[PDB]
């Protein structure tokens, strides 16, 4: 199994992948 | 059996995020590994949400692409899908019962549920999980 | 069987909501009635993270008063709670494929997915859940 990467340009402001809570928040 | 958060399966899949790098690398290494890599079914929706999601990322991730990184990671030999246990439910009632769950902690609790009733390790980014004294959880990069 | 949504059980409990009349006399008339009402843990989960929410009530309902709602709820003679059966997953994934869904869409579908899976109407507040064609979806007032 290998992942095959993906994605371009970062986060919108504001938003941390790390909390649960605050992405939910982002997220609605 | 090792269980893993949203947040693993994100960072490992956005090559633009500075953590990529360690969780591809971890993610590949607990894919492949002996011990089972436990994915619930909650998880694996809460990664395609995220990713997919435009209030979280510039330039999202295609559903046709995140649905694809789903399916690899399932074929891979450590991986099992883990659907909520008839335990899921009392577990996730002793959880939210331990730290008096409100707001964002229920859905905390809900995610925890799967590694308590498999005693597997619940590995997050989150250090929120550090409440749950019942709970086995470790940083990922750890 | 007719299974409801997190808005249906909120306007239900929230007695400072406008809605809350109407919620709480369907919701008394679908816990009483022959035909079950289908709770899925989800929900149920999602219930309390609401209520419970600081950022959500400026006076949150306690959890101590939310789990108590909830074990209220499932006493009832027609309430059964939902656990996603071997087909929710493949539900969740052919309702997502159906509309290209992304972001929240995800979270529409896993829950949808329980109705779909149990052949079940499903109740919600959102008019956006029409969208699923394979759904049999209806207003919650209707």
């Amino acid at each position: 199994y290998r992942v095959q990467p993906s994605g371009k340009g970062g986060l919108r402001p504001g938003v941390d992948l790390s909390s649960n809570a605050a992405l939910a928040e982002a997220m609605n | 059996m090792l269980c893993v958060d949203v947040n693993v399966l994100v960072y490992a899949h956005r090559a633009d995020l500075r953590e990529h790098a360690d969780y591809r690398g971890l993610l590949e290494r607990l894919a492949n590994d002996d011990e089972p890599l436990g994915l619930p079914d909650s998880v694996l929706a809460g990664f395609i949400r995220v990713v997919t999601n435009r209030r979280v990322f510039t330039e999202p991730t295609s559903p046709q692409d995140a649905w694809q990184a789903v399916d690899a990671l399932l074929a891979a030999p450590a991986a099992m899908r883990l659907r909520p246990g008839e335990r899921h439910w009392m577990a996730f009632r002793q959880l939210a019962s331990d730290v008096d769950a409100n707001g964002n902690d229920i859905a905390d609790a809900h995610l925890a549920a799967y590694a308590l009733e498999n005693n597997a390790t619940w590995l997050s980014a989150d250090r929120g999980f550090a409440r749950f004294r019942r709970l086995r959880w470790r940083h990922p990069l750890d």
